[PDB]
RNA sequence: CGCGGGGUGGAGCAGCCUGGUAGCUCGUCGGGCUCAUAACCCGAAGAUCGUCGGUUCAAAUCCGGCCCCCGCAACCA
RNA sequence: AAGGCGGCCCCCUGGACGAAGACUGACGCUCAGGUGCGAAAGCGUGGGGAGCAAACAGGAUUAGAUACCCUGGUAGUCCACGCCGUAAACGAUGUCGACUUGGAGGUUGUGCCCUUGAGGCGUGGCUUCCGGAGCUAACGCGUUAAGUCGACCGCCUGGGGAGUACGGCCGCAAGGUUAAAACUCAAAUGAAUUGACGGGGGCCCGCACAAGCGGUGGAGCAUGUGGUUUAAUUCGAUGCAA
């Protein structure tokens, strides 16, 4: 319906579930996709797997402005971080940059208590 | 740790460089460590400890 | 195997055609030490897959085997309480060893009148990449391919 | 629909542990669920004459406002007798 | 409670109401989808036994929203 | 003729003013875990939603009767 | 000084150390009582309130689960001014001074050397790790002493009872401080040793697993056992090791 051609990838990759979202230049979203949303659930969502698959349906709700090159944002820690790049670079995808933007605190707010499992 | 792709250089090797970026930037060292509240006791007794092992 | 690693026995090659390799054929198609059943069995197989089927009997064996062989496996591993399947890359001695045993096996697990009948129906249908020892080497690396995330 | 809860009560628990979980067995009553008392006794076919009934009935008596039970069963069966507890059924 | 919605619907054909209760009539699920859309309002399957099928145009989570609220309210 | 709150599966509930296949607990019968049992885990059975008339596309939930249980109310000497 | 103190900048201010020489002339050390300081939590008034989080609510786990885990979340955590005066407030080691072999570092002054190199030779302060004699029950300490001596202070006198009661002083309170006895036991305790054990850990072996080939578990029969039966089915062997 409309067209893009440079684009950029970021991706929300937290220990429970990664999101990945397709984006423009400007941070205005063209296309999203979930791990827990694509069929996987629990101690599967949590895998390399799952948000890679993500990777690959967020590729299709996409293409419909036919993007040619993008950038990727990598955030957080989880599985995905690194697996999800590589499924969107193989869906048809030439990668410009890649740039981890996970953000530090430079020591803020104090987080939750350790978990006594 | 920011990286840019150089003509005729694989996918797979940029993101090798990416990954070690990184691996020298201490990100996910850096999360992991905040992900839960260490008391100011605690990380002087983790500061002490390593001084220690690092005694060959 | 925890300490002591060792070589491997160097069989005498197949008496007719001269090869170690139909010899590990022979050897596992052998049941009961029975080595003069087991070879007649292997021989008349080549014969009957040799004779009406284009000859070349040593490159005949191979164009079943080429089919069989397999080039990458799972190995079951238990790491934090989980049995985690991890594929490895497997070795040429071996890669023979699994196609010769698969084919072995899919012969007698067969319709056929005879273990050489069957054992040369198994062949020419490796041969043209069919049939149960084919399927033996697909299903080890859709296995293998599902795992690859753990390599 | 009501459902089965349980809740037991074993011998040495009397009042200081037992009417706090007497508490606990209103809450499920409470739910609107069927709460059954287990009694699980240091004991046998016939444990008791002393681990059941006093407690099980005083559960009944004290709980009675809100719930009542549907029978005092007193026949144990094995080493442990349910006496069934459920909402007070409205005639 | 819960409706499938939109891309979930299975139906070859719906009978469609707008967020309005206007009676669209009967209208093949990708036109539905469509009405939907441009109205940026979700396709409910709200009479999923219905011949055909019953199909509302209105904003599923705002609905599903309110219907929590309600109970949750009335329970506290 | 006299108040309260309820009627759904074997028992007790949720689904209620927010009317479209009634789900959630204890029991029931199986399966799993254990050397075995208790406990626990995977599961299936199990219904005119009291009963009718109204009312409606379809009313569990919608109204009113018949009727029943409990609530205190009462047999208040 | 201890408690404790960490983005950057300024202002006010305490202490420590070095170099050189001048001045005072034993003005010093220690300190019961006294005074001051003193983490966190807690208290009072008024502010402030993102995150965290006692209490509390809800979801789970469980035989139970007033917990551990999850979703929330009040005091509190922050500021001002007052209160409290306690901690494993620890180096579990009082302060001051003199003396007694060494090695490797960290930190911070200062004198000297073609500064000719990020150095070469000295000389103070603090500090970390080893270690010598000596000390010590051992562990260990070892010029920063737990060594060799001296000055003064605080404290101990078997475990429980008890840092409790009573009295006094202190505090809004919570409570703090000083501090007994009856009664009861023959122990309580420290360090180290040999085992055993750890949801304990490390390293290593065995057809232990893994890699393979053939089996047992099904069937019929042989055989042993249990059980059941019998007048009797004789006695024994019973997890691996019947």
């Amino acid at each position: 319906r409309k067209q893009v051609s440079d684009g950029v990838a970021h991706i929300h990759a937290s220990f429970n579930n990664t999101i990945v979202t397709i984006t423009d230049r400007q941070g205005n979203a063209l296309g999203w996709a979930t791990a827990g949303g694509s069929g996987f659930r629990g101690s599967r969502k949590s895998t390399p797997f799952a948000a890679q698959v993500a990777a690959e349906r967020c590729a299709d709700a996409v293409k419909e402005y036919g993007i040619k090159n993008l950038e990727v944002m990598v955030k957080g820690p989880g599985p995905g971080r690194e697996s999800t790049i590589r499924a969107l670079n193989a869906a048809g995808f030439r990668i410009t940059n890649i740039t981890d933007v996970t953000p530090i605190p430079h020591n803020g707010c104090r987080p939750p208590k350790k978990r006594r499992v | 740790p920011v990286i840019k792709v150089r003509e005729n250089e694989p996918f797979d090797v940029a993101l090798r460089r990416f990954k070690r970026s990184c691996e020298k930037a201490g990100v996910l060292a850096e999360v992991r460590r905040r992900e839960f509240y260490e008391k100011p006791t605690t990380e002087r007794k983790r500061a002490k400890a390593s001084a220690v092992k690092r005694h060959a | 195997p925890r300490r002591r690693v060792i070589g491997q026995r160097k069989i005498l090659p197949d008496p007719k055609f001269g090869s170690e390799l139909l010899a590990k054929f022979v050897n596992i198609l052998m049941v009961d030490g029975k080595k003069s059943t087991a070879e007649s069995i292997v021989y008349s197989a080549l014969e009957t897959l040799a004779q009406r089927s284009g000859k070349s009997e040593l490159e005949a064996f191979e164009v079943a085997l080429e089919n069989v062989r397999p080039t990458v496996e799972v190995k079951s591993r238990r790491v934090g309480g989980s049995t985690y399947q991890v594929p490895v890359e497997v070795r040429p001695v071996r890669r023979n060893a699994l196609a010769m045993r698969w084919i072995v096996e899919a012969a007698r697990k067969r319709g056929d009148k005879s273990m050489a009948l069957r054992l040369a129906n198994e062949l020419s249908d490796a041969a043209e990449n069919k049939g149960t020892a084919v399927k033996k080497r697909e299903d080890v690396h859709r296995m293998a391919e599902a795992n690859k995330a753990f390599a | 629909v009501i459902q089965v809860k349980e809740i037991k009560f074993r011998p040495g628990t009397d009042e200081g542990d037992y009417q706090v979980k007497l508490r606990s067995l209103i809450r499920f009553l409470e739910e609107g669920d069927k709460a059954k008392i287990t009694l699980r006794f240091r004991g046998r076919e016939m444990a008791h004459q002393q681990i059941g009934m006093e407690v099980l009935n005083r559960v009944k008596d004290d709980l009675q406002e809100l719930a009542v039970v549907e029978s005092f069963p007193t026949k144990i069966e094995g080493r442990q007798m349910i006496m069934v507890l459920a909402p007070k059924k409205k005639q | 409670k819960d409706f499938i919605i939109n891309e979930q619907i299975r139906a070859r054909e719906v009978r469609l109401i707008d967020q309005n209760g206007d009676q669209l009539g009967i209208k093949s699920k990708q036109e539905a989808l469509e009405i939907a859309a441009r109205r940026n309002l979700d396709l409910v399957l709200v009479a999923p036994n219905a011949k055909p099928p019953v199909c509302r145009i209105m904003d599923y989570g705002k609905f599903r929203f309110e219907q929590q609220k309600k109970e949750k309210e009335a329970r506290k």
